[PDB]
RNA sequence: CGGCCCCCUGGACGAAGACUGACGCUCAGGUGCGAAAGCGUGGGGAGCAAACAGGAUUAGAUACCCUGGUAGUCCACGCCGUAAACGAUGUCGACUUGGAGGUUGUGCCCUUGAGGCGUGGCUUCCGGAGCUAACGCGUUAAGUCGACCGCCUGGGGAGUAC
């Protein structure tokens, strides 16, 4: 929900990802994935990112 | 005891066997094998000058049949 | 075969600079002690000798400020088929003075700034850079 | 910071920014790299070449390596009396000393480059290629030897170093 | 002191021999072949090994931290020798690259060791199977072994203790960016250039390697422990 | 070239390798192929480039040491 | 540049004693001169072979592969010397840490080691100072230089046109 407002409201998005996976694994937890889908930037193709630190069993 | 100059054994480890003779048919043998023929300098560890005038006079040698010259001879 | 004897002087010093040699040797003439004395003195070279009753020789000490090289090059602009001459107003500037020219006169070999103190021009040997 | 010029707080001269990948073996790179040159206007040899996982950590990654294992280098603002003769990998560049009094002209984004680079007068016209990469290391191999003197005595003075090299 | 003669002789009589190859950049402490074998030049190496030994000795009265790197199997015994304690520190199941730069990842995997040493000897991970507990018993181990030597080191190191450049190259370079001062001895194939002090050897012969070594870790240690004692006197005057 | 010379003990099988010294080697070898008279300067003269190896090889042994893979 | 030899003759490598004393360097034009095959006439010609047939392949022996098979290959003399003419790097010369191999003149050595040391020789491995886009070079440079020459200035079309 909170990653989803900045693109909603076409804010720059040049960190936020990275910010939110950041934030999240200095608050607790031991591993974190995110995926982020929707046309990043403004593309006109499908253009995903992703970024996974710590543990994350599949 | 100083200036021995070829005793034995020394200057080198294979000694050179002729020159350019070719009346002699032993002294050619150190270097011709019963299969009739000449062996390369990369196995004997040879030095070059000894194996050059040597090739010419196994040669001469050859032509004079004092050794024969092709392996069909034996 | 030799056709430039200053510039053979000049890459001996140069090359004596890059194999960090003490000294550096070759034949002598009036050119090479004249420059050799206004060198000694800026201390682009730290000292020399002349030898030879027979026929004059020359040797030399390196430029040095900790141990390795700091004497980028030494070149000669004024040579066989493009000699250079300057005149008293128009003495070049070599790195705003922290580099020479060395300067034959008229009044001889001297620096640029003495060749302009006296106000005579003529033909520029050899910079630093 | 440590061996560095007396600069204050850091210049963020950003020259440019990609993203490049093979795509080969397992998707494309996400990865951005990043061109950024950090002077002071009084001279630093600071230049980083960067990389990362995506543009914020490129940029930041890239003026870091441009900024740290620097040292100062003591021209006197804009007046320089001893550069080099730059080449850098092909592109090549060609100061000599100069007034300030005359400006500086320079195309594209280099009067910008120029002047955080403390060697904006001394410059003149460069030749071979014309990569952005090697064009602005004017202030780094063009002072990897220097001084910029200011004694009257500046030509004694390779005479007090010989004697020191004696 | 005199003493630095007398262990650069009784070592350097091996005389070495690294077949006939060596380097043309250390021919002048090496003296010509007697057939087919390489000599070092011992008369040369007496400025040398005195110039070195008495910088070791004022960095002694400066330091906290060693790291003596360049192990290999003629090596090791001497190289563990040369630390006696754990104010010293050494690597002897290899040094790996990088362990001073990323220092921050380091001091994390010392933090992984000697957390699975004290719940693996109290009993905390043995639970589920067997397999699962093994394979993290066996990289413990490997921890245990890697790290063991210099697991207890609380910060980057004054000095370098190089006893072989020939494949430690890559920890000189990287010292270097650190600014840190390197103490070299170097054989015949590897270079005198590019480093602050030599000592002159040759990298054969196990009987001088194992003294060249003690020569030169007696120097600082006891070093630190003369200053030590005086270090004290200085900072109790304060107080009074 | 099953070799001229005899081997120690006469069997049917020929021992070819303690028979043979140097034989088939530039005489026998180059079977059906255009025959040049100055290329072996250039083709096959190749000395230079095994001494490489040779040396290599001497070097390596004590440099697996200095690593401690030995 | 290769059967072996002789007839004619170059140039280089060492080494001492002596001699002359810049008599030097580079070089448009230039005369002389060919790896190989082209090529005219005389002497000669076993095998292989462009071409040419036919087989085999994939539709071209003339893509790929084989077999026959002709000019040719071979010599004497005679005609314009082409290319990948080089460690793809002109010349000659001065200067810049060397070790070791192959192998040779030669002082010294169980010439005990195609080795060592003493000093030249080509030739080859190795890497420093320096240089390079990169490989790579590095005392036989692709280093520091010196003078003078050759030669290049986007590609195709053109090594032809003119």
């Amino acid at each position: 929900d909170s990653i989803t407002s900045q693109l909603e409201r076409r804010v720059m998005f040049r960190r936020a990802m990275k910010r939110a996976v950041q934030n999240a694994m200095r608050l607790g937890a031991k591993g974190i994935k995110v995926e982020v889908s929707g046309r990043l930037g403004g593309a006109e193709i499908a253009r995903t990112e992703w970024y996974r630190e710590g543990r994350v069993p599949l | 005891a100083r200036y021995f100059r070829r005793r034995k054994f020394c200057r080198f480890t294979a000694e050179g066997v002729q020159e350019i003779d070719y009346k002699d048919i032993a002294t050619l043998k150190n270097y011709i094998t019963e299969s009739g023929k000449i062996v390369p300098s990369r196995i004997t560890g040879t030095r070059a000058k000894y194996q050059r005038q040597l090739a010419r006079a196994i040669k001469r040698a050859r032509y004079l049949s004092l050794l024969p010259y092709t392996d069909r001879h034996q | 075969s030799m056709q430039d004897p200053i510039a053979d002087m000049l890459t001996r010093i140069r090359n004596g600079q890059a194999a960090n040699k003490a000294a550096v040797t070759m034949p002598s003439s009036k050119l090479k002690v004249a420059i050799a004395n206004v060198l000694k003195e800026e201390g682009f070279i730290e000292d020399f000798k002349v030898e030879g009753d027979t026929k004059p020789e020359l040797e030399l000490t390196l430029k040095y400020f900790q141990g390795k090289a700091v004497v980028e090059s030494i070149q000669r602009v004024s040579r066989p088929g493009l000699r250079i001459y300057k005149r008293k107003d128009e003495l070049p500037k070599v790195m705003a003075g922290l580099g020479i020219a060395v300067v034959s006169t008229s009044k001889g070999v001297m620096t640029d700034r003495a060749a302009r103190q006296a106000g005579l021009g003529g033909e520029i040997i050899c910079y630093v850079a | 910071a440590h061996i560095e010029k007396q600069a204050g707080e850091l210049q963020e001269k950003l020259i440019a920014v990609n993203r490049v990948s093979k795509t080969v073996k397992g998707g494309r790179i996400f990865s951005f790299t990043a061109l950024t040159v950090v002077g002071d206007g009084n001279g630093r040899v600071g230049f980083g070449y960067g990389k990362a996982r995506e543009v914020p950590a490129a940029i930041q990654k890239a003026m870091e390596k441009a900024r740290r294992n620097m040292i100062n280098v003591a021209l006197n603002n804009g007046t320089l009396q001893h550069p080099v003769k730059g080449v850098h990998t092909g592109s090549r560049v060609f100061m000599q000393p100069a007034s300030e009094g005359t400006g500086i002209i320079a195309g594209g984004a280099m009067r910008a480059v120029l002047e955080v680079a403390g060697v904006h007068n001394v410059l003149a016209k460069a030749y071979g290629s014309t990569n952005p990469i090697n064009v602005v290391r004017a202030t780094i191999d063009g002072l990897e030897n220097m001084n910029s003197p200011e004694m009257v005595a500046a030509k004694r003075g390779k005479s007090v170093e010989e004697i020191l090299g004696k | 002191a005199t003493v630095s003669m007398r262990d650069m002789l009784k070592a350097g009589v091996h005389f070495g021999h690294q077949t006939r190859y060596w380097n043309p950049k250390m021919k002048p402490f090496i003296f010509g072949a007697r057939n087919k074998v390489h000599i070092i030049n011992l008369e040369k190496t007496v400025p040398m090994f005195n110039e070195a030994l008495a910088e070791l000795n004022k960095i002694a009265s400066r330091k906290g931290k060693i790291l003596f790197v360049g192990t290999k199997r003629a090596a090791s015994e001497a190289v563990k020798d040369a630390a006696l304690s754990c104010d010293q520190f050494f690597v002897n199941h290899r040094w790996l690259g990088g362990m001073l730069t990323n220092w921050k990842t380091v001091r994390q995997s010392i933090k992984r060791l000697k957390d699975l040493e004290t719940q693996s000897q109290d009993g905390t991970f043995d639970k589920l199977t067997k397999k699962e507990a093994l394979m993290r018993t066996r990289e413990l181990e490997k921890l245990e072994n890697s790290l063991g030597g210099i697991k207890d080191m609380g910060g980057l190191p004054d000095a370098l203790f190089v006893i072989d450049a020939d494949h430690e190259h890559i920890a000189i370079k990287e010292a270097n960016n650190l600014g840190i001062p390197v103490f070299a001895i170097v054989d015949t194939n590897s270079d005198p250039d590019g480093v602050d002090f030599v000592i002159p050897g040759n990298d054969d012969a196990i009987r001088a390697v194992t003294l060249y070594l003690g020569a030169v870790a007696a120097t600082v240690r006891e070093g630190r422990s003369q200053d030590l004692a005086s270090q004290a006197e200085e900072s109790f005057v304060e107080a009074e | 070239p099953v070799i001229k010379v005899r081997e120690n003990e006469p069997f049917d099988v020929a021992l070819r390798r303690f028979k043979r010294s140097c034989e088939k080697a530039g005489v026998l070898a180059e079977v059906r192929r255009r025959e040049f008279y100055e290329k072996p300067t250039t083709e096959r003269k190749r000395a230079k480039a095994s001494a490489v190896k040779r040396h290599a090889k001497k070097l390596a042994r004590e440099n697996a040491r200095r690593t401690r893979l030995y």
